[PDB]
C-alpha cells in the first residue's frame, strides 16, 4: 500500500548495482541490491546468535551473550564456541550496517535528494568499528572488543572505564559528553519551537517563522535560523559520536595510565608547580 | 512489589500510550493508504486515523484541517509495469516536463509565502531595499554553466529570503533574453562562473517560468525545484 | 555537488526588529552588530534581546550564584592568582556535612556558603523558567518550550533539592566544582550498587542516544530536501510540498514508516524531555527506595 502522494515518486532508476533487477518494493520497504545484501547478512548473523544461545544453554534474551576470543588468541581466528561466532557475527553486522547505508544512498538517488542521511549514519558505523575493529587491532587482540549481550556489554563498559580510574577525566570523553548534552538540549528546543508556532494559544492564528526568530531573540538575543538549527543538530550529534570514537581509540593505545594523571601537565607546570597553598599545594 | 518495580512498570505503560499517540499524530498526511490504483487499501495497519485538527492560517489565508480528503489535483504521467504490486511505475512521456519521479512537484497554493507582516517572503534583491552581498563571492554577472560545460546564461539577480536574510534563488538570464530561477542549494558559485551539475545548458529553458517578475508562488517553487532536482537522474546522459 | 553545510553567499539587509504582538517594546534592546562569522552557519544578526524584571532578576541572581562560588575559589587559592588558575578545576564548594542535617545553621566555611549559592541558583533558574513562559505568551505562541524546560529542571531539582530533603541531609547534594562534581557522580553510582542496573538510568541513556540519533536523522533529512525549501517547516505543515513528501518517503522506504513535517517535532520534543524525565525518577529512587540497583535488579 502507498501513501496518497507516493505513486508519482515510485519510478524506476537510481540503483548502483543490478539495474532494474532488484528495483522494486515489498510493501513500504524499498529493496534494491543492498536490500538483499542487508537481509542476507542480517539473517545469517541472527542464526549465529541463536546458535550461540544453544551452545550457551539458554533462550532467555536477557542472558544470551556472545563473547569475543580470549586475549591469548591475539588477532587470529578462534573456534566457533571460543570466540569464532563473535568474529563471524561481527563481519555480518558490519556487512548489514554498510549495506543499509548504501541502500539509503540508492533511495536518495531515486528521490533526487541529498545524501546527508547515509553520510550521517556512517559516523555511527565508524563508532562501532572503533570498538570492535580499530581499537582491538591496535591493542593486538579481539578480546579487547565488547561482548554481544544486553547486560554483559554494559559490564564491559564499566570494566574498561575503571581500568583507567574514573573515565570522566578522559578529556575527549568530556567533549563527547558535552555534545551529547548540548544536542538533546538543542533537539528539545527545536521541537518545542516549531510546535509552539504551529500550535499557538487558543483563539490565535498559526504563527510564522518570524515569530520563532523573535521568540529566541527575546529569550537569548540571537536566533540561528530555520536552516541553521538543522545544520547545528546534525553537527552536534555527529561531533558527539566523533569524539566518542576519538576518546576510545586513544585509550589503551597511546594512553595507559589513569585519565586523572593526564591533567598533571597543567598542575605541575614548573613555575606554579610548587607555590604553596590551594588544592595541589 | 516495591515502589521501584511499580514505577518502572507504570513508565512502560505510559510509554506505550505515548508511542500510540505519536504514531497517530504522524498519520495526518498521506493516509489512508491506497492501492496502486488509487482505491483504499484493505490493510491500513493497527493504528487508527487521528481525529481532525484545524490550523487557522494567518493573513486570512483560510484554515487547514488534517486529516482530510486527499487529492494530487494534477495528472500523473505514469503507468504500471507489473500486474502485481510493488513494482516501479514508468514515465509514459517526458518525466522532467510531466513532473514525475525525482522531477515531481506538489500542487501547493499558487500564492507566495508571506512573512510575519504579510509581505512576500522571497523577493529579488533589486526590489529589496537595502539588501546586498556581505560575504563570499557575488555571483551577479557571472556566467552559468551546465553539466555539459556549456554556458546557459548569466546571473542577473539574487532572490532573497528577507526574514532569514538568506539567498534562495539565482535569477539567470538565458540566451533568448528571458530569465529562470535556480535553487541556491543546487548551484556551485566559483571564482569565474556558476556551475550547475543537475542540468545541461540546453535544459535551462525547460525550467518552469514564473508569472510575475518580482514574486514567486509556492506552486512555482515546487515546479522549479522539482525540475532541477529531476535533472540529476534524467539529464545524466549528457553529463561529463 | 553542493552540500548546504555552510552558506555560499551571505546576504545582509536592514536588521529585523521582530514581531510585535503584545511584547512590551520598552524592554527590547537595540540591535547589535552583524556577525559574518555566524553568517556562514546561521543568521548573522545579533540582538535585540528582551530584558524585563524576570530577566534582570534571573541575570543578577545568576551572577550572585557565580560570584559566591568565585570568592570561595579565591579563598581556597589563598587569594593567589597563580594558585587560582592552576587548581581552578579542583576547587569545590561543598554542601554542609551530614551532621547539620537539613539545618541552615552551617557556618559559611562548612556548607553555609553552598546554601547561599544554591539559593541564588534556585532563584535564577526558576525566574528564567517564568521568562520562557512569558516570552512565548507575549507572542501568542504555545508554551512547549517552558514545558520542555521543566523536564530539565526536574532532574536538577531532584539532584540538589528534592532528593537531599528526602534523604534528610544537605550533604547528599552535588558540590560546585568542575572535577568535584564528576567525582560526586562516580561515588553516587558506587554507593548505590552500579547505576547501570537502574532501569530509569538505562532508559535515560536510550533517550540520550536516541536524541543524537533522531537529530542526525532530522537534521540530515532537512538538509537533503533543502533543495526543495524543506527547512521552511511551518509552511510545509500548512501546505505540504514535495520536500515533506520526499522526506517522508525516504524513511518509509528505508524503515517502513514515516513522520509528517509537524509530527517529527513531537517525536523530537519527547525523545529529548524523556532523558531528564526518566533520569530524575531514577535518581530520586536511589537511596530513598533502592540501596543497591544490581541486587534489586537480580530479583526482577
Ligand atoms: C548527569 C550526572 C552529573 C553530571 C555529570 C557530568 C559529566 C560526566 C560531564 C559533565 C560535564 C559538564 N557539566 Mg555536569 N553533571 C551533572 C550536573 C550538572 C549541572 C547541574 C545543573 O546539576 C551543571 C550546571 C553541570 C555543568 C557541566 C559543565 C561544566 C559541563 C558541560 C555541560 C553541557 O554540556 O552543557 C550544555 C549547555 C550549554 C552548551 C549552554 N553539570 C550531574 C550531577 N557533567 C562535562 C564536562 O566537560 O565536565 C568537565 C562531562 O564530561
Ligand atoms: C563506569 C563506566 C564509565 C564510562 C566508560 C565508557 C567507555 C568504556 C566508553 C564510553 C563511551 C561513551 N560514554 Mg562514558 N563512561 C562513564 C560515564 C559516562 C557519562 C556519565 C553521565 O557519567 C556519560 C554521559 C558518558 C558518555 C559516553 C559517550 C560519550 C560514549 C557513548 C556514545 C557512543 O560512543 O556512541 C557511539 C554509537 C554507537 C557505537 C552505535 C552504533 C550503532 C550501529 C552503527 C548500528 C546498530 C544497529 C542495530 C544492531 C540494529 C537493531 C535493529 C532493530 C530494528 C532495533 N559516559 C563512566 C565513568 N564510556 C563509549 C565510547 O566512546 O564509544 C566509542 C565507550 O566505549
Ligand atoms: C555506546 C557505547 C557502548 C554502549 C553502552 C550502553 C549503555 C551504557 C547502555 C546501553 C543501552 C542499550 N544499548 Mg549499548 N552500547 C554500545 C553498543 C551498542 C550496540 C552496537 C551494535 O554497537 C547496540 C545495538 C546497543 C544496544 C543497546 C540497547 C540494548 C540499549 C538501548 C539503546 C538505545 O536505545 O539506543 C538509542 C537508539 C534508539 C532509541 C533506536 C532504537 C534502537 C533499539 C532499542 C536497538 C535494539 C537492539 C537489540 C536489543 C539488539 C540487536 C537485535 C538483533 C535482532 C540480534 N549497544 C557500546 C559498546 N548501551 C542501555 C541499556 O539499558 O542497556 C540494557 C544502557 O544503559
Ligand atoms: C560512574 C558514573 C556512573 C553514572 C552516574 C550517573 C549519575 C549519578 C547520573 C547519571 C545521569 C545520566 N547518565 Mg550515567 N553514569 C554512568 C554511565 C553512563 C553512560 C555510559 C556510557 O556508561 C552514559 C551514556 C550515561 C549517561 C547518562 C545520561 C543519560 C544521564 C544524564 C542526563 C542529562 O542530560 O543530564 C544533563 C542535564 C542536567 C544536569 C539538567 C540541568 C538543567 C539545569 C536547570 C540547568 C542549569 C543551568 C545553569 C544555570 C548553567 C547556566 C549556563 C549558561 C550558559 C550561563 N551514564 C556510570 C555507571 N549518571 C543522571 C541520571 O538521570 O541518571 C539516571 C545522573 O544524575
Ligand atoms: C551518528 C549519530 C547517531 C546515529 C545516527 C544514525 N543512525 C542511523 C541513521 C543515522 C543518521 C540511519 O540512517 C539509520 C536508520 O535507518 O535509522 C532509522 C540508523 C540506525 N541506527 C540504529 C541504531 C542505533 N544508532 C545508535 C546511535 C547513533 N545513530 C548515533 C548516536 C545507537 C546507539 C546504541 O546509540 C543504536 C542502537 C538503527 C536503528 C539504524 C540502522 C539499522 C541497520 O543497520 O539495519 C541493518 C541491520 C539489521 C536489520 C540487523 C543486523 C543484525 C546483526 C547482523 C546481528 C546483531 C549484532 C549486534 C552487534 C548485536 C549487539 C547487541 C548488544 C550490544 C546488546
Ligand atoms: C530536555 C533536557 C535537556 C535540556 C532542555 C532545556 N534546557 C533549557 C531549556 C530546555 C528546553 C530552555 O528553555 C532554557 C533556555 O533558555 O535555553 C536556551 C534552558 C537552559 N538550559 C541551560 C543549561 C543546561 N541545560 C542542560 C541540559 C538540558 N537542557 C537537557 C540535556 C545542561 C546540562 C548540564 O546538560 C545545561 C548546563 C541554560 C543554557 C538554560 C537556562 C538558563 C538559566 O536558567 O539561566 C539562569 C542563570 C543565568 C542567566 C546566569
Ligand atoms: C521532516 O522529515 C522527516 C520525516 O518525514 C516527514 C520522517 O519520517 C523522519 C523519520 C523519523 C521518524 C518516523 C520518527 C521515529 C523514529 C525513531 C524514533 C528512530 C528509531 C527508529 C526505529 C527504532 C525503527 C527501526 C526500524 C528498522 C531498522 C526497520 C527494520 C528492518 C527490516 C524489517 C528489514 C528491511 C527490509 C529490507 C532489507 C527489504 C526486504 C528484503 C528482502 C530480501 C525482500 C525524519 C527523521 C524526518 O526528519
Ligand atoms: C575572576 O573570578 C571571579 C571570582 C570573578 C569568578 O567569577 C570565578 C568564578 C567561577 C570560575 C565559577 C565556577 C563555577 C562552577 C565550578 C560551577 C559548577 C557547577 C556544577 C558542576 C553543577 C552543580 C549544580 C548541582 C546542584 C547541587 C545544584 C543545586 C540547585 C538546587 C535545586 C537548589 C537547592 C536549594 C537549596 C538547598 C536552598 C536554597 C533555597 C531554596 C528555597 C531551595
Ligand atoms: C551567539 C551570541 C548569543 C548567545 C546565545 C545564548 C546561548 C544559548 C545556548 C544554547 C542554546 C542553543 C540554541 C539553539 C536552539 C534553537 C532552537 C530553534 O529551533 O531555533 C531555530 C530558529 O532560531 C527559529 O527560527
Ligand atoms: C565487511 C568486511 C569488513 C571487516 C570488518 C569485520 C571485522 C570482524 C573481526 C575479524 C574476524 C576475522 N578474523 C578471523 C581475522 O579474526
Ligand atoms: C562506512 C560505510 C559507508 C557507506 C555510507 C557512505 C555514504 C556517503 C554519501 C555519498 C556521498 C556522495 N556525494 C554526494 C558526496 O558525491
Ligand atoms: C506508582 C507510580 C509511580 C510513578 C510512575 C511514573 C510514570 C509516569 C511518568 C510520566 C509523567 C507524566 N508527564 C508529566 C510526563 O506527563
Ligand atoms: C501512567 C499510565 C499512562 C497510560 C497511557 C499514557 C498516555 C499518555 C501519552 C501522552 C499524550 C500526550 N498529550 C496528549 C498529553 O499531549
Ligand atoms: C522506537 C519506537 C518506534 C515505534 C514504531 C511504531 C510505528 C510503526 C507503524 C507501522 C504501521 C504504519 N503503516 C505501515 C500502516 O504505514
Ligand atoms: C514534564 C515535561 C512535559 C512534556 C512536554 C510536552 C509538550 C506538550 C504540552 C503542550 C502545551 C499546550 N499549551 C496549551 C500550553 O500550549
Ligand atoms: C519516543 C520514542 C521512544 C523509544 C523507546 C526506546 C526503548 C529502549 C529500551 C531500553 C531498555 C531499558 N531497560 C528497561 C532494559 O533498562
Ligand atoms: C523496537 C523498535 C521496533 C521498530 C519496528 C518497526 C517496524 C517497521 C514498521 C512496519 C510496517 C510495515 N507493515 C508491513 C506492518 O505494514
Ligand atoms: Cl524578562
Ligand atoms: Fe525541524
Amino acid at each position: 500500500a502507498l501513501l496518497s502522494f507516493e505513486r508519482k515518486y515510485r519510478v524506476p532508476g537510481g540503483t548502483l548495482v543490478g539495474g532494474n533487477l532488484f528495483d522494486f518494493w515489498v510493501g513500504p520497504f524499498y529493496v534494491g541490491f543492498f536490500g538483499v545484501a542487508t537481509f542476507f547478512f542480517a539473517a545469517l548473523g541472527i542464526i549465529l546468535i541463536a546458535w550461540s544461545a544453544v551452545l550457551q544453554g539458554t533462550w532467555n534474551p536477557q542472558l544470551i551473550s556472545v563473547y569475543p576470543p580470549a586475549l591469548e588468541y591475539g588477532l587470529g581466528g578462534a573456534p566457533l564456541a571460543k570466540g569464532g561466532l563473535w568474529q563471524i557475527i561481527t563481519i555480518c553486522a558490519t556487512g548489514a550496517f554498510v549495506s543499509w547505508a548504501l541502500r539509503e544512498v540508492e533511495i536518495c538517488r531515486k528521490l533526487g535528494i541529498g545524501y546527508h542521511i547515509p553520510f550521517a549514519f556512517a559516523f555511527a558505523i565508524l563508532a562501532y568499528l572503533t570498538l570492535v575493529l580499530f581499537r582491538p587491532v591496535m591493542m593486538g587482540a579481539w578480546g579487547y572488543a565488547f561482548p554481544y549481550g544486553i547486560w554483559t556489554h554494559l559490564d564491559w563498559v564499566s570494566n574498561t572505564g575503571y581500568t583507567y580510574g574514573n573515565f570522566h577525566y578522559n578529556p575527549a570523553h568530556m567533549i563527547a559528553i558535552t555534545f551529547f548534552f548540548t544536542n538533546a538540549l538543542a533537539l528539545a528546543l527545536h521541537g518545542a519551537l516549531v510546535l509552539s508556532a504551529a500550535n499557538p494559544e487558543k483563539g490565535k492564528e498559526m504563527r510564522t517563522p518570524d515569530h520563532e526568530d523573535t521568540f529566541f531573540r527575546d529569550l537569548v538575543g540571537y536566533s540561528i535560523g530555520t536552516l541553521g538549527i538543522h545544520r547545528l543538530g546534525l553537527l552536534l550529534s555527529l561531533s558527539a559520536v566523533f569524539f566518542s570514537a576519538l576518546c576510545m581509540i586513544i585509550t589503551g593505545t597511546i594512553w595507559f595510565d589513569q585519565w586523572v594523571d593526564w591533567w598533571q601537565w597543567w598542575v605541575k607546570l614548573p613555575w606554579w608547580a610548587n607555590i604553596p597553598g590551594g588544592i595541589n599545594g | 512489589f516495591d515502589l521501584a518495580s511499580l514505577a518502572i512498570y507504570s513508565f512502560w505503560i505510559f510509554l506505550a500510550g505515548l508511542i500510540y499517540y505519536l504514531q497517530t499524530e504522524n498519520m495526518r498526511e498521506g493516509y489512508p493508504l491506497e492501492n496502486e490504483d488509487g482505491t483504499p487499501a484493505a490493510n491500513q495497519g493497527p493504528f487508527p486515523l487521528p481525529k481532525p485538527k484545524t490550523f487557522i492560517l494567518p493573513h486570512g489565508r483560510g484554515t487547514l484541517t488534517v486529516p482530510g480528503p486527499e487529492s494530487e489535483d494534477r495528472p500523473i504521467a505514469l503507468a504500471r509495469t507489473a500486474v502485481s504490486e510493488g513494482f516501479p511505475h514508468a514515465p509514459t512521456g517526458d518525466p522532467m516536463k510531466d513532473g514525475v519521479g525525482p522531477a515531481s512537484w506538489v500542487a501547493r497554493r499558487d500564492l507566495p509565502e508571506l512573512d510575519g507582516h504579510g509581505h512576500n517572503k522571497i523577493k529579488p534583491m533589486k526590489a529589496a531595499a537595502g539588501f546586498h552581498v556581505s560575504a563570499g563571492k557575488n555571483p551577479i554577472g557571472l556566467p552559468v554553466r551546465g553539466c555539459d560545460l556549456e554556458i546557459a546564461g548569466k546571473v542577473v539577480d539574487i532572490w532573497v529570503d528577507i526574514p532569514e536574510q538568506m539567498a534562495r534563488f539565482l535569477e539567470v538570464e538565458l540566451k533568448d533574453g528571458s530569465t529562470r530561477l535556480l535553487p541556491m542549494q543546487m548551484v556551485k558559485v566559483q571564482s569565474n562562473r556558476v556551475h550547475v551539475n543537475a542540468l545541461s545548458s540546453d535544459l535551462f529553458a525547460g525550467i518552469p517560468t514564473i508569472k510575475s517578475p518580482t514574486e514567486v508562488t509556492l506552486l512555482e517553487e515546487d515546479k522549479i525545484c522539482g525540475y532541477v532536482a529531476g535533472g540529476l537522474m534524467y539529464a545524466a546522459p549528457k553529463r561529463k | 555537488e553542493y552540500q548546504n553545510i555552510f552558506t555560499q553567499v551571505q546576504v545582509r539587509g536592514p536588521a529585523d526588529l521582530g514581531m510585535t504582538e503584545d511584547v512590551n517594546l520598552a524592554n527590547r534592546s537595540g540591535v547589535g552588530p552583524f556577525s559574518t562569522l555566524l553568517g556562514w552557519f546561521g543568521n548573522a544578526q545579533l540582538g535585540p534581546i528582551y530584558l524585563g524584571s524576570l530577566g534582570v532578576l534571573s541575570l543578577f541572581s545568576g551572577l550572585m550564584w557565580f560570584f559566591t562560588i568565585g570568592i570561595w575559589f579565591w579563598y581556597q587559592a589563598g587569594w593567589n592568582p597563580a594558585v587560582f588558575l592552576r587548581d581552578l578545576f579542583f576547587f569545590s564548594l561543598e554542601p554542609p556535612a551530614p551532621e547539620y542535617g537539613l539545618s541552615f545553621a552551617a557556618p559559611l566555611k562548612e556548607g553555609g556558603l553552598w546554601l547561599i549559592a544554591s539559593f541564588f541558583m534556585f532563584v535564577a533558574v526558576w525566574s528564567w523558567w517564568g521568562r520562557t513562559y512569558l516570552r512565548a505568551q507575549a507572542l501568542g505562541m504555545g508554551k512547549h518550550t517552558a514545558w520542555a524546560f521543566l523536564s530539565a529542571i526536574w532532574l536538577w531539582m531532584v539532584l540538589g533539592f528534592i532528593r537531599p530533603i528526602l534523604m534528610g541531609s544537605w550533604s547528599e547534594a552535588v558540590p560546585y566544582g568542575i572535577f568535584s562534581h564528576l567525582d560526586w557522580t562516580n561515588n553516587f553510582s558506587l554507593v548505590h550498587g552500579n547505576l547501570h542496573y537502574n532501569p530509569f538510568h538505562g532508559l535515560s541513556i536510550a533517550f540520550l542516544y536516541g536524541s543524537a540519533l533522531l537529530f542526525a536523522m532530522h537534521g540530515a533529512t532537512i538538509l537533503a530536501v533543502s533543495r526543495f525549501g524543506g527547512e521552511r517547516e511551518l509552511e510545509q505543515i500548512a501546505d505540504r510540498g514535495t520536500a515533506a513528501e520526499r522526506a517522508a518517503l525516504f524513511w518509509r522506504w528505508t524503515m517502513g514508516f514515516n513522520a509528517t513535517m509537524e509530527g517529527i517535532h513531537r517525536w523530537a520534543i519527547w525523545m529529548a524531555v524523556l532523558v531528564t524525565l526518566t533520569g530524575g525518577i531514577g535518581i530520586l529512587l536511589s537511596g530513598t527506595v533502592v540501596d543497591n540497583w544490581y541486587v534489586w535488579g537480580q530479583n526482577h
